[PDB]
């Protein structure tokens, strides 16, 4: 059965005792080559961290620079090759509207 | 990772041990109480209480030799379990160290050894400390040789014994003594360091300036030759050995396992203001017979394995050198068979001075281990002491009382026998 | 949007989930309080998948608390993250289990339960899509065993259209911590076959040896040995939350991994595996990692996997990497290794890669293994349970709280066809 | 929510309270008059609004010259009045005066008080009797108690901390007579039945301890000791928490074979323990001697069934199977065929405490073994023997049957003993 | 690195409908010259002038050889050997700066050798069409900034060999019945299956029985 209360009298909650020292007495000398602890797998270190970002600030990437080098089509931008709507083919797109 | 367990047996041996464990709390920082206020646990255990317990199983039958231990400034730096004390003195008896008191004390003395090395991980060998001459050093040693070495087997233990002098002596049965603990021994030990304390006498009368010596010098200069053995495990040096280095570079058969042990400068302090203490001249010096410690003189003989381990600042150039004039003389005899002879051992770490201690601060200091054909005479003089007091069984009566028979000196003859034929069979060359 | 529902019976399960509740709080930026600190915008794009919503920023679990004692939740409570908890979701018993199926199944299991489903179903209801149920438990023990599964089988009456993941803990092969451990793992495994979709099995003694071998540390603690249990833990639903080149969630992975619906028990692994005293001298790259990941050492099972053959690996990268060289090394493991593997599937590996790596790791991957030498870890199972059963050792606190015989037999009947339906694809 | 309710009866059972309850309001911060100058003690002490803790025991006897003690004692502001029960007519040795005569008199008191405790509690779980087989009181008060309470209170799992008589070392004589009885009508009613015998501790005190010549009082802080890593967990965090339930479906297989031991691994002086390295490997390894345990009875006749330990202090867990693994490895320690699991660890992290003036050392760590072995079967075989021998010819038995007793139940708890034995010698086939 | 590829494939695809050429090829001229059969309508991709941007400007880029390479290959985007099967009908689609000249040229060039092998019924092979606006180039791109590019699509035989390993999987697949429940939970038959491996096989049947002759 359930309790509203996990403390005395049926009042308030238990609080238990904590271990302050979880970790082991180094009984001998303790070792230099001891790799004592287990959060050191993932640390970040203090201040500077890498942080999570997305593509456009990746390199070699899909939207990388887009608008910045855009120099080197420029040649390609400013040649007259593109087809340019004349009289025919806008009275054409006119015909079917 | 490299430890090693003392036994010391019988009063001898714990009278060696008391200023031997002196010197080695000297040459490290601890203190008498225990305290320190890695290169120790050869010795010692470190323990979390911040107290250096040794590695020393102190063990005699009758008390008045560990109780001024028990009461004396290292009272806290023991373990108080381990020094195991008897009831009854073994009284300069063989049978009433291996037969009659002593297997009621040995079980006590085999579950320390067991815990002590339980403790290890890294164990090389033992130092087991002993006299050819008493009743406790040659029954209760020889009674746990055949366990340790039937419980633990591959091990190298290395063991102490002080041989009976030609002239001087105490007792006046350990011509049976000797014998019935070489007879147990001789198939259940490795390598064993014989000493005369006549032989010590001389030198602590010629070349050290104090005359009247008590024990406490000669178990002083006993210690030195046991931590110069000692001396390339909590010190790295350039030529390195360990404990069972020592067990092959020896024994060239199984039943010759009888070396010797010399220090070079046993020099006073008056006179070493004097001496250019170079390793040419240390190297040739305890190759003197007034500077061996068995009166035995080599010339006899021929040296059949040689083995030293040098300290302080000495170079390796001149060490060939000093090496290498050795064998051109003469008289430093050899015969064929052994053609490389010598083994070399050095380290960094000059030999220390014990305050009070009559040894001046020298800073190059060589121990030699050799074993000679030189000690048969030594044996041949023990087994005609045997056989002048068999002639009509005399000391027997007390022996046959207490636990064997007659025969028990009869299989002992045939042994010693047997061992003076192999060492003059060795000594003889097959063209 | 694919919200996932976590629960914990037992002191094994809630200490499991105590440092997992760690390691997804220290990867989100979460303070204990539950506040977001964090840097990235990333960490915080799909945080509805492990946590709930509140107003004023506040971020509460979607976690499930629960045992028959009141003795670890008020060491979980007290803890250093223990107030993001939701005081509502701590519900509890009043005797102990003591080690009993029997006690965690039909006497206090049986009226504990229907509050368990409360707290359930006012969590899941409120999702927006609900991907999935999440539970860690003890194979060993008596309210994570008789308890847990008592919730599977509640659970999956009611949602039959869900993903069911279980997060269970071997008994040892060599060292037992309760006497009635297969008694008490035997039925909890049974009723765990017919009833869940993907199982990850860990043994302790397989942790202690990657953890003073590989890991070079001589003293861990459990503390320290459910870290690496968080970390098979949250690399599986790392797709779930965060963006990569070829993603993959949970149900992907139980379509991948399970050929055969009874055949589903799975081995975890870790790749970035290092000392501490090697770090600098490590060179982390896709070689060495593919390298570590398939040795036979680096497995959180006791079950040494050159006995039997792999059916499906799974493996799940995480970071900044190239392509050519995870096919190229997927193609190579398995051409070199064609007798560990099966040689009626073409191909046998499935790969995931996401696009950002742990919180100070360059790059990080967790394995998952169908091996058909599992049935091992069964089959000392069984044989302890024919030992102990056959002298009828422990049984009358079975039999003495309303339980029967048969229902052992069909325990022990449904282990052996396990064991040789594993073995038959050999 | 893990209370326990301790039952003292008896001159033993009081005389080990005396000790049992000195350390449990020094584990807390209990001052000897009841005050705490951050819920750990509810296990043992309750709470009234001034401050003042009670503890809840029943210390009951039927001669007042031991409780009026503890009345005038050092802790005479901590009890409850009233639960100090006393009588006025000593049971002297008889199981029938404790039985039918006296012990009925008394009993509901007794019941009254537990009772009262009980609705004081809200999630009691044990019940913890304090007893010795030899007297009057603690083999005939004691059955009637645990008759009444285990028809009353259920299934509450109730154990039992009896002392053995030794088999070669005893006060009484009538001692076969109040023990055969008393296990009689103990064995459908009890869980488990932890027994400590008086010579080994004797010969403890002697070998690990350098004590010469001791005396109860050193006996009683080593069984008070024992108590407290039993209750630890309840009191304490740590890896892996026992509490009282799965001390009884995890140490006694079968309904009948539920007589289980006790040992303290580390127990030594405090002067040799700065000397000697206290590693988990070894304290572990030095709990299988014989030489090492509180029961006379070499564990070599029989073979073990189920072992369960507890540990106290920074104990890790690695070291722990690493002990029990080199355990399952030694051709000496045999184990049953019928149980290869065998063993149970838990543990706990907080160092064993040590009274002011003691005995003990102060050590960081603490095992302390429950055994279950089929060796306790001889100690059953030899109280056979002096239960046949006296009986053979009447020795005591008019002091019985004057009191409420008859013929018939002396040659039952005979063959009850040897249905007893039969079974113990049945699970080492 | 692929996807960038695929981009610039159907970007020299559309190339036509984008700019002025001398000859442009609209979105149905494709259909009615590589596609002979309503079901053999398979074809490769091949794209040629791909080279970085420093193997670009030691060499001379012409048509000849940027014609050559292509039929090479290792240079196309499904793993087939063209010298297996016989080719169909071939589409070349050539960008940037092109005389017409020297495309028939290479043309005749490709005609006269003998190391490939086409149908007899197509006695025409190519069609052909020149843009005139060369392809353009991505910030941080892999690809050279170049002048000339051609986009090949090749009806091929080849492709059916292919096709000739997956059903063999299926084959080993389907016989041990794995992976079959997740399937056929939400409303799938057991057959279905089987019927789709009859349509990849006589898919294979039309492949093998277009090349053959009647004479
Ligand atoms: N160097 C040295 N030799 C000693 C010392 N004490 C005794 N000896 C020698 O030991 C020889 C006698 O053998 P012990 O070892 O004393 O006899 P034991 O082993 O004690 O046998 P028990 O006297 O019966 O106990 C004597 O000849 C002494 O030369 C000492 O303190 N130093
Ligand atoms: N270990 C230990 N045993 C005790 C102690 N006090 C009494 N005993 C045991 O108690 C036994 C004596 O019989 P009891 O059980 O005390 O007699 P009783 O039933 O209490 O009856 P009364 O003594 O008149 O109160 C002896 O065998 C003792 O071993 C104690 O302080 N420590
Ligand atoms: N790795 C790990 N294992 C644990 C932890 N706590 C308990 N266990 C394991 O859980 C098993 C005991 O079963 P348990 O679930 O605690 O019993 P129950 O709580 O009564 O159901 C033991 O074999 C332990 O190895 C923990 O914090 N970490
Ligand atoms: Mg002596
Ligand atoms: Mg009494």
């Amino acid at each position: 059965k359930r309790m509203v209360f996990t403390g005395p009298a049926y009042v308030k909650d238990h609080l238990p005792q904590v271990a302050q020292h979880t970790a082991y007495i180094g009984e001998k000398r303790p070792a230099l080559e001891k790799t004592g602890d287990l959060r050191y797998l993932w640390r970040p270190a203090s201040n500077r961290s890498l942080p999570a970002k997305y593509k456009p600030e990746y390199v070699g990437e899909i939207g990388w620079g887009i608008p910045e080098y855009d120099f080197i089509n420029k040649t390609r931008l400013q040649t007259g090759f593109h087809i340019k709507y004349e009289e025919f083919s806008q009275a054409a797109i006119d015909k079917l509207s | 990772m490299r430890e090693c367990i003392s036994i010391h047996v019988g009063q001898a041996g714990v009278q060696i041990g008391n200023a031997c464990w002196e010197l080695y709390c000297l040459e490290h920082g601890i203190q008498p109480d225990g305290q320190m206020p890695d290169s120790f646990n050869t010795f010692f255990s470190e323990t979390g209480a911040g107290k250096h317990v040794p590695r020393a199983v102190f063990v005699d039958l009758e008390p008045t030799v560990v109780d001024e231990v028990r009461t004396g400034t290292y009272r806290q730096l023991f373990h108080p379990e381990q020094l195991i004390t008897g009831k009854e003195d073994a009284a300069n008896n063989y049978a009433r160290g291996h037969y009659t008191i002593g297997k009621e004390i040995v079980d006590l003395v085999l579950d320390r050894i067991r815990k002590l090395a339980d403790l290890c991980t890294g164990l090389q060998g033992f130092l087991i400390f002993h006299s050819f001459g008493g009743g406790t050093g040659s029954g209760f040693a020889s009674l746990l040789m055949e366990r340790l070495s039937v419980d633990y087997g591959k091990k190298s233990k290395l063991e102490f014994a002080i041989y009976p002098a030609p002239q001087v002596s105490t007792a006046v049965v350990e011509p049976y003594n000797s014998i019935l603990t070489t007879h147990t021994t001789l198939e259940h030990s490795d390598c064993a360091f014989m000493v005369d304390n006549e032989a010590i006498y001389d030198i602590c009368r010629r070349n050290l300036d104090i005359e009247r010596p008590t024990y406490t010098n000669l178990n002083r200069l006993i210690g030195q030759i046991v931590s110069s053995i000692t001396a390339s495990l909590r010190f790295d040096g350039a030529l390195n050995v360990d404990l069972t280095e020592f067990q092959t570079n020896l024994v060239p058969y199984p039943r010759i396992h009888f070396p010797l042990a010399t220090y070079a400068p046993v020099i006073s302090a008056e006179k070493a203001y004097h001496e250019q203490l170079s390793v040419a001249e240390i190297t040739n010096a305890c190759f003197e017979p007034a500077n061996q410690m068995v009166k035995c003189d080599p010339r006899h003989g021929k040296y059949m394995a040689c083995c030293m381990l040098y300290r302080g600042d000495v170079v390796p150039k001149d060490v060939n050198a000093a090496i290498a004039t050795i064998k051109t003389k003469r008289t430093i005899q050899f015969v064929d068979w052994c053609p490389t002879g010598f083994k070399v051992g050095i380290n960094y770490q000059p030999p220390t001075v014990v305050p009070g201690g009559d040894l001046a601060k020298v800073q190059r200091a060589v121990c030699m281990l050799s074993n000679t054909t030189a000690i048969a005479e030594a044996w041949a003089r023990l087994d005609h002491k045997l056989d002048l007091m068999y002639a009509k069984r005399a000391f027997v009566h007390w022996y046959v009382g207490e636990g064997m028979e007659e025969g028990e000196f009869s299989e002992a003859r045939e042994d010693l026998a047997a061992l003076e034929k192999d060492y003059e069979e060795v000594g003889v060359d097959s063209v | 949007m694919r919200e996932i529902v976590h629960l914990q019976a037992g002191q094994c399960g809630n200490q499991i989930g105590a440092k997992f509740w760690e390691v997804i709080s220290d990867e989100h930026g979460i303070d204990p309080t539950g506040t977001y600190h964090g840097d990235s915008d990333l960490q915080l794009e799909r945080i509805n998948v492990y946590y709930n919503e509140a107003t004023g920023g506040k971020y509460v679990p979607r976690a499930v608390l629960v045992d028959l004692e009141p003795g670890t939740m008020d060491s979980v409570r007290s803890g250093p993250f223990g107030q993001i908890f939701r005081p509502d979701n701590f519900v509890f018993g009043q005797s102990g289990a003591g080690n009993n199926w029997a006690k965690g199944h039909y006497t206090e299991g049986a009226e504990l339960v229907d509050s368990v489903l409360d707290v359930v179903r006012k969590e899941a209801e409120s999702c927006d899509c609900l991907q999935g149920f999440q539970l860690t438990h003890s194979l060993g023990g008596g309210t994570g065993s008789g308890m847990g599964t008592l919730l599977i089988s509640k659970i999956r009456e009611e949602y039959p259209d869900r993903i069911m993941n279980t997060f269970s803990v071997v008994p040892s092969p060599k060292v037992s911590d309760t006497v009635v451990e297969p008694y008490n793992a035997t039925l909890s495994v049974h009723q765990l076959v017919e009833n869940t979709d993907e199982t990850y099995c860990i043994d302790n003694e397989a942790l202690y040896d990657i953890c003073f071998r590989t890991l070079k540390l001589t003293t861990p603690t459990y503390g320290d040995l459910n870290h690496l249990v968080s970390a098979t833990m949250s690399g599986v639903t790392t797709c779930l939350r965060f963006p990569g080149q070829l993603n993959a969630d949970l149900r992907k992975l139980a379509v991948n991994m399970v050929p055969f619906p009874r055949l589903h028990f799975f081995m975890p692994g870790f790749a970035p595996l290092t000392s501490r005293g090697s770090q600098q001298y490590r060179a982390l790259t896709v070689p060495e990692l593919t390298q570590q990941m398939f040795d036979a050492k680096n497995m959180m099972a006791a079950c040494d996997p050159r006995h039997g053959r792999y059916l499906t690996v799974a493996a799940v990268f995480r970071g900044r990497m190239s392509m050519k060289e995870v096919d190229e090394q997927m193609l190579n493991v398995q051409n070199k290794n064609s007798s560990y593997f099966v040689e009626w599937i073409p191909n046998n590996v499935k790969t995931a890669v996401c696009d950002i790596p742990p919180r100070g790791l360059k790059m990080s991957a967790t394995f998952i293994g169908n091996s058909t030498a599992i049935q091992e870890l069964f089959k000392r199972i069984s044989e302890q349970f024919t030992a102990m059963f056959r002298r009828k050792a422990f049984l009358h606190w079975y039999t003495g709280e309303g339980m029967d015989e048969m229902e052992f037999t069909e325990a022990e009947s449904n282990m052996n066809d396990l064991v040789s339906e594993y073995q038959q694809y050999q």
